[PDB]
């Protein structure tokens, strides 16, 4: 189909190891945007079919999205924060390289980036 | 670009 599998969610042979940054990470950072009334579109893998977008896997090479981002945190997939903080950044880099500057899904990716930096601006030390 | 439309954010 126009999808792939979706992103690996558990790092193989990795020690439990957790942490304040990490617990802020999902319990702070990805609790509040996921709450947010534009979450939703970034909720889970973007779905090519039932959204009839032949094109997006054509440009989208490095899938993410927040389902993902959740999964990997709660099964401490991530050594640390600067891990998980990469894939939030490719979330975004993806719909902003994908969807045209001034779409709906751009500003609402905007305003989810906005609430995401004030966060982290605020990662425990 | 195709593009995911409108998503009623007003
Ligand atoms: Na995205």
């Amino acid at each position: 189909s126009m999808n792939p599998p979706p992103p690996e969610t558990s790092n193989p042979n990795k020690p439990k190891r957790q942490t304040n940054q990490l617990q802020y990470l999902l319990r702070v950072v990805l609790k509040t945007l996921w709450k947010h009334q534009f979450a939703w579109p970034f909720q889970q893998p973007v779905d090519a079919v039932k959204l009839n977008l032949p094109d997006y896997y054509k440009i989208i090479k490095t899938p993410m999205d927040m389902g993902t981002i959740k999964k990997r945190l709660e099964n401490n997939y991530y050594w640390n924060a600067q891990e998980c903080i990469q894939d939030f950044n490719t979330m975004f880099t993806n719909c902003y390289i994908y969807n045209k500057p001034g779409d709906d899904i751009v500003l609402m990716a905007e305003a989810l980036e906005k609430l995401f930096l004030q966060k982290i601006n605020e990662l425990p030390t | 670009v195709i593009g995911k439309g409108g998503k009623n954010i007003k």
